Parts: C-alpha cells; structure tokens; sequence
C-alpha cells in the first residue's frame, strides 16, 4: 500500500539484572509510510536521552529503526515503548517484559 | 567469510510546505553499517560508522561526500518528476527509495549486482539480473525505461557493479578483516515459562551473533513443527550483533520430546537444544 | 564506494 503498521519489539541489549547498566531498545520495523514517532517510557514518562539508528528498509521496501537509551534496571521501575504512526488510531504502548 | 556483499540504501522524503526533501543514505558491508549521510545533520559530509573505514584519506571522503550529495539531488528531481507523472498535488509527502550493490562468492569474484528503485513504497524500476535492461512496473516507469535505454544508463551502472563495486568491497573486507571476516556464533539457551498449570512455552534463544542470517527450527520427535510456534524477526542488539528467538507451546511434562535446532555460518554443525 | 553518476528518472 503506502501504509503498513509497525511491528514493535522492546528488549534489553543484555539479559537484565538490577543495578547493572544496560541498553533499552525499541525496534520498529515493517512500516510504511516512514513518518513515525517513537518514545521510550520510564514509569509512564518520556525518557529524554534517546538515540536512534539511520532510517533503512527491507526487501519489500518497508522501513525499520532502532531507538535506544542506556538505563540501569531496578526491581520497581517499569519501561515501555510508545509508537504513533498513521495506521494507529491512538499511540501503541508496548511494555518491556524482561523474558522477551 | 565468503559470500559477501556491499549495499547502499537511500531514502528521500518530500517536505511539501517548505524546503527540500529529507535524505538519508546508509552503506553496508554484509550486515555492518560503515557510512552514513543525513541531510538534517550538521556535517553535510559522508560520515564513518566503522573503524576500518576511518583508514581512508581525504580524497575518499571528499569523493563520497560529492557523490552522496549528487544522489540527493537526483532524488529531489525525481520526486518532482514523479509527482507530475502521477498527477499528484503539492499537498502530500512522497518518498523515493533506492538500493544497489554487489555480491562476491568465496573466491571473491563477482556473483551478482542489483539496483532497485521505488516510489511511495512500490516498485518503480529495477535492473534485471543480467544487468543489461530494466523492469518497469507501470507506464511512468516505462517512459523512464525508454529514456534510460537511449542514454545507455544500464551500461554505466553495470560497469560500476562489476568493477568498482566488487573491487572496493574486496578492499574493505581486507581492511576490516578482523571483524568483517570473523563469524560470531550464536550464544544459545532455552527458557521455560508456564502458560497455565498444564501448558508451557519453550523459547529457544540465539544471542550476540554475526552475520544476521540464522535459522531456528523446532522439532517434536525429530520432525519439524510449525503449529503452536512463534518466530520473531531478527533484531539488532545495538553493538553490531543480532538476536532472535523461537517459541513453542507444549503440554507441561512433555518438554523432553521437543528440540530446537540452530543453524548459522559460525557453527560447523547445527546446534541442538533440549529442555 | 558510491556509484559515480545517478541518472534522473
Ligand atoms: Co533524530
Ligand atoms: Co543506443
Ligand atoms: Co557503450
Ligand atoms: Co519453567
Ligand atoms: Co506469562
Ligand atoms: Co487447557
Ligand atoms: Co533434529
């Protein structure tokens, strides 16, 4: 089409342990069109220091991006990725599940 | 390793209210990004993204910057030409995407080359496998094909794909050999998570691998099973390596009949994991 | 090493 909804995976770079510095990733892929907004959340608040990869695309032309930030996981803190795109009637929030 | 590729990916996105399109270019050797250009960035230069490309001297960087800006201007022109051919308004944003490159085999000789172009995420025009003619998706692309046939555009591009492209790929593979020609076998393990009191998910993990190509397969009694399985897209770790998992739902107590096989270039023999 | 010329459609 020109419009396909993003696949979203939210994961740490390394297996998470409390008190040990790591990287929180949100990988968004398979989307068109390219305009997309991705935020990483800590206990519901947008994290400020977030970097992303350079826009690229797959064989079928659909786009992918990695958004990432350094973090130190704790027992209580909850993390998530919030994505908005033209295919979504509201932002989609995908929680970080440390087993995935 | 030996089959290897060099590929470039380019995206331009028009900005109809004011100014020029956003242009992003990225270059890869296999699954390693080595250069980038972003029209929004301050440098206005082709920038290194791997240590082994930083070897290259000023003449290299000047030349790649000049060429990548030329790519950007062709994309700009094309966005205008295509808006006209499809009789579209000035209101909407549109996209062009281009990918080209070359593959060499284990002997490091040319294996194949390619150049594909899309408008708004749909095929527009692509070089055929023989590198001699073009595949046009629609009648606007057909007009382009006749223009490019007359101007012998394929012949020029073919020269690059069989010449410079494979020559510089070999150069980069040599210069970056310590990483580019190193395979990083997946670190594998299985996890087990109850879904209820009588069924559980087995998840077969492959971590920290390079290159990105991998196959994870679940078996029950040694035969492939795809029902009640889930395989995620291979994803970047962020450190240059890749991750993937595959899961299967099984009756609790029956885990031992299931096996996960992992195939990767870095493994002499596929791995077999069993709970 | 980028292609040296890029023809417009
Ligand atoms: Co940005
Ligand atoms: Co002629
Ligand atoms: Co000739
Ligand atoms: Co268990
Ligand atoms: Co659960
Ligand atoms: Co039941
Ligand atoms: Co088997």
């Amino acid at each position: 089409m020109i419009q396909r909804t993003p696949k979203i995976q939210v994961y740490s770079r390394h297996p998470a342990e409390n008190g040990k510095s790591n990287f929180l990733n949100c990988y968004v892929s398979g989307f068109h069109p390219s305009d997309i907004e991705v935020d990483l959340l800590k206990n519901g608040e947008r994290i400020e220091k977030v970097e992303h990869s350079d826009l690229s695309f797959s064989k079928d032309w659909s786009f992918y991006l990695l958004y990432y930030t350094e973090f130190t996981p704790t027992e209580k803190d909850e993390y998530a990725c919030r994505v908005n795109h033209v295919t979504l009637s509201q932002p989609k929030i995908v929680k970080w599940d440390r087993d995935m | 390793a030996g089959s290897h590729s060099m590929r470039y990916f380019f995206t331009s996105v028009s900005r109809p209210g004011r100014g020029e399109p956003r242009f992003i270019a990225v270059g890869y050797v296999d699954d390693t990004q080595f250069v980038r250009f972003d029209s929004d960035a301050a440098s206005q230069r082709m920038e290194p993204r791997a240590p082994w490309i930083e070897q290259e001297g000023p003449e290299y960087w000047d030349g790649e910057t000049r060429k990548v800006k030329a790519h950007s201007q062709t994309h700009r022109v094309d966005l205008g030409t295509l808006r006209g051919c499809y009789n579209q308004s000035e209101a909407g944003s549109h996209t062009v995407q281009r990918m080209y490159g070359c593959d060499v085999g284990s002997d490091w000789r040319f294996l194949r080359g390619y150049h594909q172009y899309a408008y708004d995420g749909k095929d527009y025009i692509a070089l055929k496998e023989d590198l001699r003619s073009w595949t046009a998706a629609d009648m606007c692309a057909q007009t382009t094909k006749h223009k490019w046939e007359a101007a012998h555009v394929a012949e020029q591009l073919r020269a690059y794909l069989e010449g410079t492209c494979v020559e510089w790929l070999r150069r980069y593979l040599e210069n970056g050999k310590e990483t580019l020609q190193r395979t990083d076998a997946p670190k594998t393990h299985m996890t087990h998570h109850a879904v209820s009191d009588h069924e559980a998910t087995l998840r077969c993990w492959a971590l920290s691998f390079y290159p990105a190509e991998i196959t994870l397969t679940w078996q029950r009694d040694g035969e492939d099973q795809t029902q009640d399985t889930e395989l995620v897209e291979t994803r970047p770790a962020g450190d240059g390596t890749f991750q993937k998992w595959v899961a299967v739902v099984v009756p609790s107590g029956q885990e031992q009949r299931y096996t996960c096989h992992v195939q990767h270039e870095g493994l002499p023999k596929p791995l077999t994991l069993r709970w | 090493n980028l292609v040296p010329m890029v023809a417009t459609v």
